[PDB]
This record gives C-alpha cells, structure tokens and sequence, in this order.
C-alpha cells in the first residue's frame, strides 16, 4: 500500500428517495389483503447521500446505525463487494462479503486492511493481508448511460443478519419495487460501521461510470396492499 | 366483519389459537388460558 | 324419559325441555361430518445433535462468561435429560416438562455457567438480586426451561477452586441476553484510580474458595437455560414422531410439522414462491399449507356442516315430522 | 315497473369466509 | 359522575394506583393485577 496526497475536498451529493425501500416482512403468503406493519423502514421521500465513481477515489467510512438500504445504478459490474465491521482490524470479528468470477463468498473472522483499502478482468485477488481462524463462512450462487439498478437492505437484529435484494433494468426513478428476502446468516456481532468496494483495472482508455446511494431505516408502520397474488403493488 | 375480526385477538393468554396451547401445556395450567380466551369471545358475541 | 338421539321429534323435545311440542318450526341442531383417519408429516432428519458434551462437560465457564452453544437441524431427544443426578431442579416457563417431545422449534440455544448455592432461584423471569441485574440477565417473554443439580462431589476441593468468578459492581443493569467482560476499575470517587488500588477503586471480580465442608446452602450448583422460539419457520430440530403417508379428498386429522388440525387437504394453486412457507385468510387463520416432504403446497377446507330445522304440527295431533337442511343443495348432504 | 326497475339498480371471498367462522344470513 | 368514581376500584387487586402495583410486587402476579383493571375499565366502558 502507498499514500498519497492529492485528493480532492468535495462533499457528497444530497438526493431524495420517493416510494423505495419496500420488502417482505414476514415469510407467509397474503392475497388480495390489506395488511398493516410496524418494523424498520425506510421513511418515504427521504433525502440520501450519492456518491459517483468513475481520478477521484470515494470509499468512505460510514455508519450503521440501525439499517442499511444500498443502491447502485452502474454498468459492466465495478461494484463487487462489502465489508461490515466495528473497529476494521485484528482486534475484532469483520464480516466480509465477494463476488467471485461465478460464485459469492461470505466470511466471519479477524482481518487486516489498509488505511484505504481497495481490489486490484480479474487475476489477482488481494484484499486482506492477514486471516486468522474464522467463525462462519459461506459460499453461494452470485447474486446476479447506466443500465442496472440494484437494490439491498442489509439489517442486524434478533442475533440475525438479512440479505434482501432485488434487480432490475432501466436520479432514482419512480415507480414501485418489492424486495424478496435473500439470505439470513446466524452471526451474532457488533457492528457499528461499513464500507463499499469496486472492481479498478489498469489499461484511449475509457472507465466505466457508477453511482451508488446510501440510505438509512428507522421504525416506522406501513399499510401495505397484496394483489391476487402475493405481490406488493402499493 | 368486526366480529370476524375479533378472533384474533389474544386477552392476555399466551396465543390467540387453541390447539398450540393444548399442544403445549399440561391440564392443570392450560385452563387459565382457555377461560380467557373463552370470556373474550362470549363478551364480543353478546355486544354484537 | 326420553331419548335425545333416537328422532327428530325426540330431539326437538329435548331442546325445549317439554314433553309437548306445538305447531311451529324449531330449530333443533348442526350436522358435521366425522373424521375417518389420521395423518403425521414430519421432517426426514434422522441424526442427532450435541446434548451428552453440553451436560457430561468438565470445565464450565464463570457466571460473567457464561457458555452459549446454538443447536440446530437435529432430533432431540429429552428422554436422557432424566438421570442427572438423583435430585435436581427443572423449571419450564410457557411449556411443560412432559409434553416437549412433539413439538416443533426453529433454534434452540443453551447457556451453561456455574452459581452460587442459594441463588438458584435468581434465574427466573423479573427477579432482581446480585447476579439477575449484573451477570446474567432474562427477558420477561421467556419460553424455556431451566436445570439446576449439585456439584460438590466435582467442583469444591480441599486444596482451593479460585477458578470461579462473578462480578459485583456496575453502572446500569445488563440488557437481556447481554455479555461484559470488561475490567477497567470502578470510579466511585471523584479522582481518577489511575489503574490502582485503593479508596473507592475496587477491582470488580470476586471469588467463590469452595470447600467441602460449608453448609447445604452453600456448595456451587450447575446450571443450564434452555431457549426456544416457537414461530413460523422452516422449523430445523424437533423430536422423535414417526411420519405417515398422507391422504386427499377426504375429512381427516393432520399433524402438520406441529400445526395440528381437521380438515380437507386439497391440490392447491397458488403462486407460492420460494421463501413462502404457509399463507393465510381474511380471518387470520391458516389456508394454506406446504408438505415438509415434498414441499408441494396443500390448501385446507374444512369438511361439510350445515344447519337442521324440524317442522312438526302439535303432538296433540300426530307424531310426523319433517326435516329441512339449511343451505346445501341435497344432491350433496 | 320502470322506476322500480331503477330503484333496484341503484341498490347494491368474503361470504365464504365468514361462514367458515359460524356466521350465515337467512332468506326472507 | 359513575363513571369518573369507577377509577378508584381495586376490581380484586391490591390497590387501584399501577405504579405502586408495579413497584411493590415482581411482574408475575402484576400482569394478573394489571388485566384484572383493564378488564373492569373496559366493561365500564362498554355499559356507559
């Protein structure tokens, strides 16, 4: 790792979120129904912060006060991967989450970064230094101007970690879209803070643009409308 | 629609269902719960 | 006398509670239909899951450390869980400690320490103390149960246990479920102890020096919390039934992974999706349900009732009656 | 009649659930 | 005028103030304590 002085003080975009943020919050089918719920949401049009990647490097260090709601509208996939954590060192656990070339793997354990970490057409894979033993792991099938749009809830509650997820083809636009619940991991830890991670490839040369908003869940109660089938349409 | 609704209300017992709390206590104890929920209801079909 | 299910006239008698009936029509009762069988659907896991080592343990932990262990996708069995010892202590709260073994749970947790021998009755929902409010703290929704047996003859030594220890001072009460295990010194006073001893900086820890000769109240105790949460999941560990092939279109009794009820089963269509398990009504009752077998998805109707009215002249004049049931096409009763 | 006919227009899943509960509605 | 003078009865509890009821006793037989007064307020209620 090196360090460098030439960044640039520019304060992240401010935008505002309409009618998103909206998932599954019980595991049982209801038809035609109109229900009521009080669980942690995200409040309607609430302002979020934007963050642009295209030069400029911005992996900044924020919290995780309750929940997380991620988006990322993007093209050609630089955005790979996650990193959860309290302190970000050997001193406590971290979790880690990568997409692989055909697979996803989630891990639990001690780490070591630098102060700015980031990944290095992929052939070397060097993020962490050092790894002790760890915990939990994990491996699945990967969970997949600009043309993709993809949203995730990450929560923390009840000693479970949840995964909601959804995709879709196409600043946030309008419209309604339900997230179906994607995985839930029996961790247990701290957590109090996270940070982003993307795809840099060294190459006339043209770098693929990306943007990706965070967004914030408080409590909140809902009234939620099931159509025929068990879709939420409103 | 308001007395259909009414079932699933719990009074102060343990679930708003009769077969678990069968399924799940002994005699001696499920009675309480049992006379709850039955008081409730009764009170609910006589102010309808 | 008369006999309440011999005929209709009989039993019209019987609900008017007179041995005269007059002109009219009365009604008198519902009709069902009976079950005939008796279905058991559980899941197909067949192994076993760790209770011999979270009991048979040589070395339990302190109270301010205490061991949690998560038990998941087994069989339990409790039937061992009787010769621990000839007298121990087994307190259930919201389930009784007889009827634990048809029963379906999502995770179980076991939380395993060592205590004092008169404070056994400190671990209980909304009980204050030494230990209840700064080692170990429960919720007031618990759904459990909790083992207490003797160690004398395994813990206490002649030589000096100094191995045990709990913590006495603290700032505010644990949260449920809530681990410390700081040790940076009380502050009582108002300068700082600068990591010393001394006048108002007290080294939160104490020790228990067990010997073989206190009284009865006082040798330590062993001590286990068993944790459950009976909801809607895909329900991994739950005990020993033995399942049944299930029947179709027909009025039956099912046991459906611990939903018990009566019903007809019938080949369902709707658009179920993968993290949906069983679906519900306008009335907040089960409708649907998904076989933990197959995993096909089942719909529950309950079998035919109706409701049935005699009519009948006086009995001064004859003894004729006629029956008429209520809404059902009779091509159908 | 046709007024009648008008008056009657005018005026007008759930069923089968509340008589799956015990409740039901009588002719006149 | 009966239904404010409602407010000052023990319905069979130890006393009608809450507070002291919460205090005084350990949550076991206080829930009994608190449904014994919901459960009277609510049919005075429902008789005004």
């Amino acid at each position: 790792c090196v360090n460098l002085t030439t960044r640039t003080q520019l304060p992240p975009a401010y935008t505002n979120s309409f009618t998103r943020g909206v998932y599954y919050p019980d595991k049982v089918f209801r038809s035609s129904v109109l229900h009521s719920t009080q669980d942690l949401f995200l409040p309607f049009f609430s302002n979020v912060t934007w963050f642009h990647v295209i030069k400029r490097f911005d992996n900044p260090v924020l919290p995780f006060n309750d929940g997380v709601y991620f988006a990322s509208i993007e093209k050609s996939n630089i955005i790979r991967g996650w990193i959860f954590g309290t302190t970000l060192d050997s001193k406590t656990q971290s979790l880690l989450i990568v997409n692989n070339a055909t697979n996803v793997v989630i891990k639990v354990c001690e780490f070591q970064f630098c102060n700015d970490p980031f990944l290095d057409m992929e052939s070397e894979f060097r993020v962490y230094s050092s790894a002790n033993n760890c915990t939990f792991e994990y491996v699945s099938q990967p969970f997949l101007n600009f043309k993709n749009l993809r949203e995730f809830v990450f929560k923390n509650i009840d000693g479970y970690f949840k995964i909601y997820s959804k995709h879709t083809p196409i600043d946030l636009p309008q419209g309604f879209s339900a997230l179906e619940p994607l995985v839930d991991l029996p961790i247990g830890i701290n957590i109090t803070r996270f940070q982003t991670l993307l795809a840099l490839h060294r190459s006339g040369w043209t770098a693929g643009a990306a943007a990706y908003y965070v967004g914030y869940l408080q409590p909140r109660t809902f009234l939620l409308k099931y159509n025929e089938n068990g879709t939420i349409t409103d | 629609n308001t007395l259909v609704k009414q079932l699933s209300s719990k009074f102060g017992a343990i679930s708003s269902v009769l077969n678990d709390i069968f399924s799940r206590l002994d005699p001696p104890e499920a009675e309480v719960q049992i006379d709850r929920l039955i008081t409730g209801r009764l009170q609910s079909l006589q102010t309808y | 006398a008369v006999d309440c299910a011999l005929d209709p006239l009989s039993e019209t008698k019987c609900t008017l509670k007179s041995f005269t009936v007059e002109k009219g029509i009365y009604q008198t009762s519902n009709f069902r239909v009976q079950p005939t069988e008796s279905i058991v659907r559980f899941p197909n896991i067949t192994n076993l899951c760790p209770f011999d080592e979270v009991f048979n343990a040589t070395r339990f932990a302190s109270v301010y450390a205490w061991n949690r262990k998560r038990i998941s996708n087994c069989v339990a069995d409790y039937s061992v869980l009787y010769n621990l010892a000839p007298f121990f202590t087994f307190k259930c709260y919201g389930v009784s400690p007889t009827k634990l073994n048809d029963l379906c749970f999502t995770n179980v947790y076991a939380d395993s320490f060592v205590i004092r021998g008169d404070e056994v009755r400190q671990i209980a929902p909304g009980q204050t103390g030494n230990i209840a409010d700064y080692n170990y703290k429960l919720p007031d929704d618990f759904t459990g149960c909790v083992i207490a047996w003797n160690s004398n003859k395994l813990d206490s030594k002649v030589s000096g246990n100094y191995n045990y220890l709990y913590r006495l001072f603290r700032k505010s009460n644990l949260k449920p479920f809530e681990r410390d295990i700081s040790t940076e010194i009380y502050q009582a006073g108002n300068k700082p102890c600068n990591g010393v001893a001394g006048f108002n900086c007290y080294f939160p820890l104490r020790s228990y020096s067990f010997r073989p000769t206190y009284g009865v109240g006082h040798q330590p105790y062993r001590v286990v919390v068993l944790s459950f949460e009976l909801l809607h999941a895909p329900a991994t560990v739950c005990g020993p039934k033995k399942s049944t092939n299930l029947v179709k279109n027909k009025c039956v009794n099912f046991n459906f992974n611990g939903l018990k009820g009566t019903g007809v089963l019938t080949e369902s269509n709707k658009k179920f999706l993968p993290f949906q398990q069983f679906g519900r009504d306008i009335a907040d009752t089960t409708d649907a349900v998904r076989d933990p077998q197959t995993l096909e998805i089942l719909d529950i109707t309950p079998c035919s009732f109706g409701g049935v009215s005699v009519i009948t002249p006086g009995t001064n004049t004859s003894n004729q009656v006629a029956v008429l049931y209520q809404g059902v096409n009779c091509t159908e009763v | 009649s046709f007024i009648e006919d008008l008056l009657f227009n005018k005026v007008t899943d759930l069923i089968c659930a509340q008589k799956f509960k015990g409740l039901t509605v009588l002719p006149p």
